[PDB]
RNA sequence: ACCGAUAGUGAACCAGUACCGUGAGGGAAAGGUGAAAAGCACCCCGGAAGGGGAGUGAAAUAGAACCUGAAACCGUGUGCU
RNA sequence: UGAGUAGCGAAAGACGGGUGAGAAUCCCGUCCACCGAUUGACUAAGGUUUCCAGAGGAAGGCUCGUCCGCUCUGGGUUAGU
């Protein structure tokens, strides 16, 4: 059947990309805590 | 249907008391002088001599 | 029919007549048992048409042979029909029957399987 | 100036290149207008053409710690005058 | 004296291995490499092999001719295994084993 | 008059990582050869792996799957039945 | 333990000659069978070195393997339209 996952490489970027995050409030703080946790990565 | 109890170690050896393999029964070929087995050529050397 | 070989009838038919094509050309071959007395049947049958040469005859045994060329012949090329008639049934004229020999080899790798070696006398 | 790095010396450019296409290993950002000018300077000769490509990171060993190698740039230079851009 | 010949982590589960070695445990020489290549198990090109080379000892280390050898000591003991996985239906899993063994053959003069 | 590798930080071992999730997010496991590498020249069986000798060392049943090495469990021989 | 038990994921292969410690399974040859509004030829998304050559056989491949989309050492993509 159709499965939930239909990769996009446009469509992962402008939901969760960098440039998408810094632009609100909200998200600025997401990356506060990825950063505090010392994640490798800060924006999939 | 699943088993109700464990098997112990005596019945599980007693199941296992037909469970051998038997010789395979060959005899000495008169060239070659090995072991070969009966109504087949010696691989050693093939020589069937019927 | 005899024994079933574990194929559909009409692949069982189909590989009674490429076995029996290829002890022909090439006269002591390499087999399973159960294959090997299934052959025993075929073959000694295509001989004793063979050993006639009439037109009729040869028209019976072209339903069962493939059209094989053999080209090992010194500068010739030879078609399997041609060698059955002209070569085979020539050697095997004063004997009646039992024109093939089954010799058993042993167990076989990877399977189990019986091999054995059956060849034209 | 010094944009290339490093001629490359392998099979393809070893004889049907061998005549008047050389390879170089140049840096990862400039153009071939560019190229055009360093290959003049340094060797005194008359270039045709250069083309140029990109080649991605590879994954490299993949016994202990995983990495990439780098990424590079081969361009190729073809002469319509003189020879000797290699020896 | 008697010498011995071990072939550690091969790679036959063991109780697989068992069902050779009572066949020749006791035998002879000559008998024992004759029977091993007339089986058609499949531990038998294995197992050849330890024997064929505890008479490699038994004559090059020590001196004993080959020929009145007898085999004392057959067994075959269990080694570490290795985990691995096969899925089933409807999104689940279940474990494999591949297990491992040590063989070990040991050849005498009876004195 | 705190812990001693299932403890003490999630983390004594390149761990906020292998991996799991579209994402926010979650989250492990894994220390010890010897005083000193002196980490087994050469010989034999084998395609190798792995062994049997000879050597190093106080010790190789200390041989890198390296201190000690318990129980479940799996085997081989045997004294009474 | 259940136990050397269920399963090994729709389908036609046979023989000869090579290679090799080792061949129902790898390479070459002949015959036979299957698809053919497609199991053929192109391209989008997506994947991201899986592509090629010479070596390798511990693990992975539902068996074996001298072989591989697996392992090692070097290669491979070129635009005024």
């Amino acid at each position: 059947v159709k499965r939930t996952y239909q990769p996009n490489k446009r469509k992962h970027s402008k939901v969760h990309g960098f440039r998408k995050r810094m632009s609100t409030k909200n998200g600025r703080k997401v990356l506060a805590r990825r950063r505090r946790k010392g994640r490798k990565v800060l924006s999939a | 249907a699943v088993p109700k109890r464990r098997t112990s170690k005596t019945r599980k050896n007693k199941r296992r008391t037909h469970f051998k393999i038997s010789v395979p029964g060959m005899t000495e070929c008169p060239n070659c002088g090995e072991y070969k087995l009966s109504h087949r050529v010696c691989k050693n050397c093939g020589s069937y001599n019927g | 029919g005899y024994r079933k070989l574990g194929r559909t009838s009409d692949q069982r038919k189909a590989m009674l007549r490429d076995l029996a094509t290829s002890l022909i050309i090439s006269e002591r071959i390499e087999t399973t048992e159960a294959r090997a007395k299934e052959v025993r049947s075929v073959v000694e049958k295509l001989i004793t048409l063979g050993k006639k040469g009439d037109l009729a005859s040869r028209r019976n045994a072209a339903k069962t042979l493939r059209n094989v060329e053999i080209l090992n012949e010194d500068e010739t090329t030879q078609t399997a029909l041609q060698k059955l008639f002209g070569e085979i049934a020539e050697r095997y004229t004063e004997r009646q029957g039992g024109y093939t020999r089954i010799l058993k080899q042993g167990p076989r790798r990877g399977d189990g399987a019986e091999s054995v070696i059956i060849e034209l006398v | 100036r010094d944009i290339l790095k490093r001629p490359v010396i392998t099979e393809k450019s070893s004889e049907a290149m061998a005549e008047d296409k050389y390879t170089f290993d140049v840096d990862t950002r400039v153009n071939k207008t560019q190229v055009k000018m360093a290959v003049e300077e340094i060797f005194n000769v008359k270039v045709a053409s250069v083309n140029i490509m990109n080649y991605k990171p590879k994954k490299k060993r993949m016994g202990r710690y995983q990495g990439y190698t780098n990424k590079r740039r081969k361009a190729i230079v073809t002469l319509k005058e003189g020879s000797d851009d290699l020896f | 004296m008697e010498a011995k010949a071990v072939a550690r982590t091969i790679r036959i589960a063991p109780r697989k291995v068992r069902l050779v070695l009572d066949l020749i445990r006791g035998k002879n020489a000559a008998e024992a490499i004759a029977i091993l290549k007339l089986t058609n198990k499949a531990s038998s090109p294995v197992i050849e092999k330890v024997l064929m080379s505890a008479l490699a000892n038994a004559e090059h280390n020590y001196d004993m001719n080959t020929d009145e050898l007898v085999v004392k000591e057959a067994y075959a003991n269990e080694g570490p295994t290795l985990k691995r996985f096969r899925p089933r239906a409807q999104g689940r899993a279940s474990a494999i084993n591949k297990r491992t063994s040590h063989i070990t053959i040991v050849v005498s003069d009876a004195k």
